[PDB]
């Protein structure tokens, strides 16, 4: 916790803030992939 | 009878109007009502009232117009352990037990069918 | 794909003030023949950011109009142009309208589109119907601390050179010099590289735009000219209640001296319930704000827009007749009397629809 | 849209929302027989068979002007009760009213039931126009059915059926069709029915789709403005 | 360790023992108590056996747990711990 | 037939055991998963092939390896009448599920009822616009009923304003700074008087 | 004040409960789009499934 | 004794039981005939109304159709104490043994 | 079988009282009284013109 503080102080993640949806990490790689795929 | 385009909306939503100077000045305070009529049109105050015995009475006159609704109200009215019309929905017990008393009788159909068709020569 | 369909082109940089061309996005409606409404978004700020609002299920605008997200000169795809004359820049909408056979449209904005929308209906209200402006006012603003956080960042982004600059460099220089979060996402996104990845640069004319701010004179964007004159149609502004761009005090006394047909608070003006917070700017991100937004464009829209001055409502089309003045039709055997105003089809112009009808209605006799 | 924001709206000074036993000097205090010579009080324990005998009368004397309308009947109940169950499903504390919650509300319908008695209570009233109105609409219905035509109520019940059919079998993809779906479907003929009145269907063109109609119209010389100036 | 017990005369195959095994280093084994995971094994076996009876061939013959496996055996942990009546107060 | 065909089977299961709450419906929905994973289980097991000619060839005892192929034959032809259950499940289902089939349908009426209620009063609003631009006796038939509430207070002297209102909340509004801030009480008539009167060994009552 | 609170004095948190005039429109005063909407979420969802 | 009967007037009947068998049926088919009741065939002699969907409003509809058809008149006093079958079958014979004993009607 | 409905016929008329009209209401309210003062002042006088009198 202490050293993370103190460390503190991708077109599909845009297009899903627009519609200010909650986003996983997983659900962006699934995406990726299927674009790439 | 005619019933025009399903997607077109009435002519009043699509006919439109535009300002141009000079402009009338007044300001209307109020809407015109030189005759008191409002046929046909529900009142508002049936706006945000809970669930109550007009539901299941008015449900009943409704049904009781169908023949099949007929069945729903004699059979619920008369066959039915509940104290109160207000049917309200918070478990499924009454429904896995009605599942499982009918799902498991067609059990042993398969195990039935066995017995004639085994049962009709010996292998050996 | 279908529902979704913008435009596609390059910005070209024009001598002429009247060969400037807009582009934006266009939202199809649910129905075959609604009429047309175009919206300006933010300056500086994109216009995809408004698509959710227009295409949500729970507000349905789109089942009311078909919507014009489109672009002033020098900004997003646009023609560029160093002129920001809300003269000029209504003219080019004029010809977009005209280029694309709109006949007549529904004009909204956001913040400072709201001023572009307003203008439009000054300098052509026959061609207009409505204007629902969204936390903004017809009023000079060059002294409100939020113009002048715009004002002083979009100064600040005349400093970064893409050429020599890498990439980190940028994004080092917009969090410190961009303290706002919206604006500084806002300006990010503008950003983008050229085919064959010559070099990167912003969307919207950094040289133009800041001379125009900087300069701080009556053309400058923050303030409103007494050259734009009177909008005489149906307009609607609704603002938050803590809003740093319109202050309920005196910013609302504006609207009343450019707008004629504004009632007042209530009927034409509101302001939507919400805290202190510099982001109620921008509605579309707060369901709260954007819920009261939908409601009120989609009664103005419903029920006021494109109706007749001295009427009420669109109820009032067809049974409330206004009083006429003494010998205003060239007919010298007309009995002066009361009518109903006349309101003509949204795309009267460019159809047949008129020609059309009367065929029928003979047919009927 | 708006709500209250004044957090102290609903404080008074016996308590928040207090509308049972406000705040007054003259509070009651209790009595000692020892020391009570003599009393005068209206307070009685019949109260609870007044409010039995008072739903027996409003009720009895209410069906002599329903003329045994056996749907109408049960409905007057359902109203009735609603009236009479006010003090049992309220917000405010009826068993803590300043001087007995019970007299007042027996008292307060006995005002109702004595312009009962005489057929004047404005929902005597107002359940005889009611119920007119309805009648006339059933009865339009019955006319057209004995005669084989086809009521508005069916036409519209026929064509949101085949709407449906329509709707689902091009949607393949999916196979909820939601309540949602249902109702916009409905709501949009509503639309252009509820129009249509005004406004009939003459062409194909169908309800209120004649956009001549919304040219510039005056009154008809047998019928003008006769509650001011036209010019 | 209450899974690793095993009684005497009693040898298990080496598919079944995947599926268990599994079960425990998950922490599945942790709703129910310690007292009824040996039985627990059993009639987990059992119930595999009669109606999964496709996922223990793929674990044998392709002789890997793979993905589809995994959740799918990941899924019935824990609803067969909820369907046999077991002592869930751990 | 093995895959993919028994995926929607768990969405209906979960569902309906997602709604049950009390441990009775937990127990049922336990039951229920047991007989649908009973009746899904998949039985794949390689059903091998018999060559009778190999086993007539390497050894086997005269009119036996025939005997058997004849025989195996003669079942392998008898097989499950599909046709002749499919029908009796779809004309009657069971008498339980007839039970919950009529009830489940006019609990559902009563909550469509409901639903067409909210649904019909939002179409009706939508010709209601601007409140405060409306004259007094056209609002009041926009809210059919409030003038017949109206003449029902007037017509009893409950003239004191929200008197038969649960909530005053207009009243509350008008005494936010009033000097003993208090909302009339509920159901007050402006006649009724309850006033009392004792004597007492002392004076005044007391 | 009998217009205003029949209208605004409502709230999620409590039990609004109908009066007889609410009671004599819907039972007997709805419109035929009413009798339409009831019959057509029958038939669809009670009878058609 | 005349009624109106969905507009139409009709001679309105009374009825005399003066038998056990005869009461215990009368209730049950005035109990299944109020609008308000649940569960109208698991109604039996011992059902209690408020397992019905029955409050002490019904109840007094109840009586209130029992005037109707018998004649009689229950006072206030009497109707909040029927709350189940039974006490309508022992009520209406105490009322039959009252007027057979002492040759009048009960106080009202 | 629904097709083959049919629909009963329904009661001729309500009670009406013979003393209560829409122009002469027995009972009283504010309502009434609206309609008369505002059939007395008229509606509202809506100006066609682009200034005022005064
Ligand atoms: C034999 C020969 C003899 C006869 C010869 C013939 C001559 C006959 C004379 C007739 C003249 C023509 C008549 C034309 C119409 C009436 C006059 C008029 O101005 O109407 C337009 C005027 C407004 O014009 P508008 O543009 O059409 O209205 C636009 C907006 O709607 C208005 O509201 P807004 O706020 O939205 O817009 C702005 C508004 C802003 O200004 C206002 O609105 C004014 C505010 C007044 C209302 C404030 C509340 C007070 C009223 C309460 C009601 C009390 C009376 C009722 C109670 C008792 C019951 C009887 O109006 C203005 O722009 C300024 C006001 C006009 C200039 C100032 C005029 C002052 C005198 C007018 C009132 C008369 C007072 C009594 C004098 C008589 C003595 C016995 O209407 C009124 O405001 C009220 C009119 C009532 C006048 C009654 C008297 C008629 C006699 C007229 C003679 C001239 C006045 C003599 C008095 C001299 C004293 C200095
Ligand atoms: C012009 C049109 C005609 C108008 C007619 C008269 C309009 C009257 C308007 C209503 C106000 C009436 C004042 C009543 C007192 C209200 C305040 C109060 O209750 O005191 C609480 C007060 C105030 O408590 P408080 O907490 O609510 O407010 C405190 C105020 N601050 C905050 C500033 C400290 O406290 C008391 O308990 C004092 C009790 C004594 C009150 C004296 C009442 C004397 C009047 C009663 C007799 C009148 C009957 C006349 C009958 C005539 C018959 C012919």
């Amino acid at each position: 916790k202490r050293l993370l503080e103190k460390l503190n102080t991708l077109e599909v993640e845009n297009i899903l803030k627009r519609y200010h949806i909650n986003y996983t990490q997983a659900l962006i790689d699934e995406l990726v992939d299927w674009k790439t795929g | 009878l005619q019933w025009g385009s399903l997607a077109e909306r009435p002519m009043v939503d699509r006919v439109m109007s535009t300002s141009t100077w000079p402009v009338p000045y007044y300001q209307r305070l109020f809407k015109a009502y030189p005759i008191r009529e409002k046929k046909d049109k529900m009142s508002l105050l049936l706006s945000d009232i809970d669930i109550d015995d007009t539901n299941w009475y008015q449900a009943k006159d409704f049904l009781r117009g169908s023949f099949r609704g007929r069945q729903i109200v004699d059979y619920v009215e008369n066959n039915i352990a509940s104290n109160t019309y207000i049917l309200i929905q918070q478990d499924v017990a009454n429904m896995a037990k009605a599942y499982v008393h009918d799902i498991c009788g067609y059990i042993d159909v398969a195990n039935k069918e066995n017995v004639r068709i085994l049962s009709k020569g010996d292998l050996i | 794909s279908r529902i979704i369909n913008h435009l596609r082109g390059d910005p070209v940089y024009q001598d002429n003030t009247k060969d400037v061309s807009l582009r934006g996005t266009f939202l199809r409606g649910k129905y075959d023949d609604l009429p047309t409404m175009i919206f300006f978004t933010e300056a500086c700020d994109l216009t995809a950011n408004w698509i959710p609002f227009f295409t949500n299920p729970q507000y349905d605008i789109l089942a009311h109009r078909n919507v014009w997200l489109l672009n002033p000169r020098n900004f997003g795809n646009s023609d560029r142009h160093p002129s920001f004359d809300l003269q000029e820049m209504s003219d080019d909408v004029m010809r977009f309208m005209y280029s694309q056979k709109i006949s007549m449209a529904t004009l909204g904005g956001h913040g400072i589109g709201g001023k572009i929308a307003l203008a439009v209906g000054c300098y052509h209200a026959e061609r207009v119907t409505g204007v629902f402006s969204i936390d903004s006012s017809p009023m000079d603003q060059r002294y409100h601390e939020a113009f002048k956080e715009f004002k002083g960042y979009v100064n600040a982004l005349t400093e970064i050179n893409f050429k020599t600059w890498s990439d980190k460099d940028v994004k080092v220089f917009l969090k410190e010099n961009i303290k706002d979060p919206k604006w500084r996402s806002i300006f990010t996104n503008n950003i983008s590289k050229n085919a064959k990845t010559q070099s990167d640069s912003f969307n919207f004319e950094i040289n133009y735009l800041n001379h125009n701010l900087n300069f701080n004179k009556a053309d400058s964007l923050g303030n409103w000219a007494v050259k734009n004159g009177i909008y005489t149609g149906r307009a609607h502004f609704i603002f938050p209640e803590y809003s740093r761009w319109v202050h309920l005090a005196t910013n609302t006394l504006p609207m009343h001296k450019v707008c004629a047909r504004v009632k007042g608070f209530g009927h034409d003006i509101f302001y939507v319930q919400g805290d202190e917070n510099p982001l109620n700017h921008w509605v579309y991100d707060f369901e709260n704000y954007a819920n009261v937004v939908a409601s009120k464009l989609n009664k103005f829209l419903h029920s006021y827009d494109g109706v007749h001055a001295l009427l009420k409502d669109r109820t009032e089309i067809g049974n409330f007749m206004i009083p006429d003045r003494i010998k205003s039709r060239n007919d010298s055997k007309h009995i002066y009397g009361d009518y109903s105003p006349a309101h003509l089809h949204h795309n009267w112009r460019f159809n047949h629809i008129y020609e059309k009808h009367d065929e029928l209605d003979k047919k009927l006799n | 849209g708006y709500k209250i924001r004044n957090k102290s709206i609903f404080w008074t000074r016996a308590g928040w929302k207090n509308n049972w036993h406000p705040k007054n000097f003259n509070a009651p205090r209790p009595s000692y027989g020892e020391f009570t010579m003599g009393i005068r009080c209206r307070n009685d324990h019949h109260s609870f068979l007044r409010y039995v005998q008072t739903y027996r009368n409003m009720s009895r004397h209410c069906k002599q002007y329903f003329l045994g309308d056996k749907q109408l009947e049960e409905t007057f109940i359902l109203g009735l009760r609603s009236l009479f169950l006010v003090p049992y499903d309220s917000q405010c504390l009826t068993d803590q009213i300043k001087h007995g919650g019970e007299r007042r509300f027996v008292d307060q319908l006995d005002r109702d039931f004595e312009l009962i008695s005489y057929n004047t209570h404005p929902y005597q009233l107002f359940t005889y126009t009611v119920r007119n109105e309805h009648l006339a609409w059933k009865n339009e219905q019955y006319e057209k059915i004995q005669k084989g035509e086809k009521t508005f109520e069916q036409e519209l019940l026929d064509y949101l059926d085949e709407q449906v059919l329509a709707e689902k079998a091009k949607l393949r993809d999916g196979q909820n069709f939601s309540i949602e779906r249902m109702t916009e479907i409905a709501l949009h003929v509503f639309r252009k029915a509820r129009a249509g009145k005004v406004r009939p269907a003459q062409d194909v063109r169908g309800p209120d789709g004649n956009v001549n109609d919304f040219l510039e119209q005056r009154r008809p010389f047998e019928h003008p403005n006769p509650t001011g100036v036209t010019h | 360790v209450e899974m690793l017990k095993q009684n005497q005369y009693t040898p298990m195959k080496v598919e079944e023992q995947v599926c268990i095994i599994f079960a425990g280093v998950k922490g599945f084994l942790d709703a129910l108590v310690t007292s009824e995971v040996l039985k627990f094994e059993k009639k987990f076996l059992e119930h595999v056996r009669t109606n999964h009876s496709a996922l223990l061939k793929r674990i044998r013959d392709s002789g890997d747990l793979s993905e589809v496996d995994t959740n799918e055996l990941n899924t019935i942990i824990p609803l067969f711990i909820q369907e046999g009546g077991f002592k869930l107060k751990a | 037939q093995a895959p993919g065909n028994q995926d929607k089977i768990l969405k209906w299961i979960s569902t309906l055991s997602n709604k049950a709450t009390t441990g009775e419906s937990r127990s049922y929905c336990t039951q229920l998963s047991s007989l649908v994973s009973f009746y899904n289980k998949q039985h794949v097991e390689q059903i091998p092939t018999i060559d009778f000619n190999e086993w007539k060839s390497v050894i086997s005892t005269q009119g036996l390896v025939d005997k058997v192929k004849e025989n195996y034959e003669s079942l392998i032809k008898e097989q499950y009448n599909t046709d002749a259950i499919s029908k009796q499940i779809s004309s009657a289902s069971s008498k339980a599920l007839d039970d919950i089939e009529n009830e489940l349908s006019f609990h559902a009426a009563i909550w469509l009822n409901a639903y067409a209620d909210y649904t019909m009063f939002l179409f009706e609003l939508e010709e209601y616009n601007d409140p405060n631009d409306y004259l007094m006796h056209e609002n009041f038939d926009f809210f059919r009923g409030l003038e017949t509430e109206l003449e029902e207070l007037t017509e009893t002297h409950n003239y004191i304003p929200g008197a038969k209102d649960d909530v005053n909340l207009r009243g509350y509004l008008a005494t936010q700074f009033a000097w003993g801030k208090k909302v009339i009480s509920f159901y007050r008539h402006p006649a009724d008087d309850f006033k009392c009167a004792k004597a007492t060994k002392n004076m005044l009552g007391r | 004040t009998h217009f205003f609170n029949r209208r605004h004095s409502s709230s999620q948190e409590f039990i609004r409960f109908r009066t007889y005039t609410e009671v004599l429109l819907k039972i007997s005063a709805y419109n035929d789009f009413f009798y339409v909407l009831n019959n057509y979420y029958y038939n669809q969802k009670l009878i058609l499934k | 004794l005349t009624q109106y009967v969905e507009g139409q007037i009709v001679n309105r009947n009374q009825l005399t039981l003066k038998k056990q068998e005869d009461i215990e049926q009368y209730v049950l088919k005035l109990v299944r005939g109020y609008f308000r009741t649940t569960n109208k065939q698991g109604l039996n002699i011992n059902s209690v109304l408020q397992d019905h969907g029955l409050d002490e409003f019904d109840s007094i509809e109840l009586a209130m159709q029992v005037e109707e058809d018998l004649g009689y008149v229950i006072s206030a006093e009497t109707i909040p104490v029927l709350n189940k079958v039974k006490h309508f079958v022992n009520y209406i014979n105490h009322v039959e043994q009252f007027k057979a004993e002492n040759g009048k009607a009960p106080i009202a | 079988k629904e097709n083959t409905g049919s629909m009963k016929k329904p009661m001729a008329k309500a009670y009406e009282h013979p003393y209560n009209s829409e122009h002469h209401p027995l009972n009283f309210s504010a309502v009434k009284i609206a309609e008369t003062f505002h059939d007395f002042i008229g509606p509202e006088q809506v100006s066609p013109h682009y200034e005022s009198f005064a």
